[PDB]
């Protein structure tokens, strides 16, 4: 890919489980008689994802736009190599075990997933506000967590119950139909523009769809399209 | 003709207790209050607040 950069044209870069790059150079390591560091690691985890890394990066000759995956182990976030990882990103993605249980299969976890761009400069003022109300609401979620799992819904105060269905209306509407799921998945695929994916949060959290239960947000398009199935059960 | 009934709304002076030698009525109230209202007040405020502040800690 670095021949492509380095004469200009854009490249878009899919590598798949650096975990397994890890991986591999722990097992080489191994063999190879180093030291194990943390769990079994090689002691040069560090450099050896640096020497991977700095390669991917745009140039003022060309463009990567690279997308990577990770696989942690067992699930946990404290693994030295995913650990590794998430200092070497401008915009992380964190995928939950929890979430995918809860059938939500996009998976992802809005308070743990990160990005540099979420500003307002760069993708827009309006995108920028809705990103991070909803990411407060959702934090207001997780901080009652404990409190609704041993008591109930209605120990919260109605400011507290209105953001906590809010919360959970907006969790079930993250979930998206994919166009590659059909070979399991009857749904069909959605393509949701970012323009309509603000808009649509931005309607969810001014108040409107409040009336709406929170399984017709499941595995939808915009807004429009929750709406449109609200209408059609009436 | 066979049943008198008196819905009476109060009833004060009785020969039976009066007010000398009157004892279901002395410490009716506690008994109807330590139980219930007094102390019980503070015994479910105690609830409250114990619950309450560990409620905080556990988060």
């Amino acid at each position: 890919a670095e021949y492509f950069r380095d004469e200009g044209r854009d490249i878009l870069l899919f590598i798949d489980n650096i975990f397994r790059f890890v991986q591999a150079g722990s097992e080489v390591s191994s063999l190879l008689g180093r030291m194990p560091s943390q769990v079994g690691y090689q002691p040069t985890l560090g450099t050896e994802m640096g020497e991977l890394q700095e390669r991917i990066t745009s140039t003022k000759r060309g463009s990567i736009t690279s997308m990577q995956a990770v696989y942690v182990p067992a699930d946990d976030y404290t693994d030295p190599a995913p650990a590794t990882v998430f200092s070497h990103l401008d915009a992380t993605i964190s995928l939950e075990r929890s979430i995918a249980e809860r059938a939500i299969f996009p998976a992802v976890d809005p308070l743990a997933s990160t990005s540099r761009i979420l500003d307002p400069n760069i993708v827009g003022e309006e995108h920028y506000r809705v990103a991070q109300e909803v990411k407060r609401v959702l934090q207001r979620y997780k901080d009652l967590k404990d409190i609704i799992a041993i008591l109930g819904m209605e120990e919260l105060s109605d400011e507290d119950k209105l953001t906590v269905q809010r919360a959970r209306k907006i969790e079930l509407f993250f979930s998206q139909p994919f166009t590659v799921a059909q070979q399991f998945t009857g749904r069909p695929g959605k393509y949701v523009p970012v323009k309509k994916t603000v808009e649509s949060f931005a309607r969810l959290l001014n108040g409107e769809g409040d009336h709406i239960p929170e399984s017709f947000f499941y595995m939808q398009g915009d807004f429009d399209d929750v709406l449109a199935a609200y209408e059609a059960s009436q | 003709p066979h049943r008198v009934t008196i819905l009476a709304d109060t009833v004060e002076r009785a020969d039976e207790i009066d007010e000398a030698r009157a004892e279901q009525a002395r410490a009716e109230a506690e008994a109807r209050r330590r139980e219930a209202q007094s102390e019980r007040d503070m015994a479910l405020a105690e609830a409250k607040l114990r619950k309450e502040m560990v409620r905080l800690r556990v988060a």
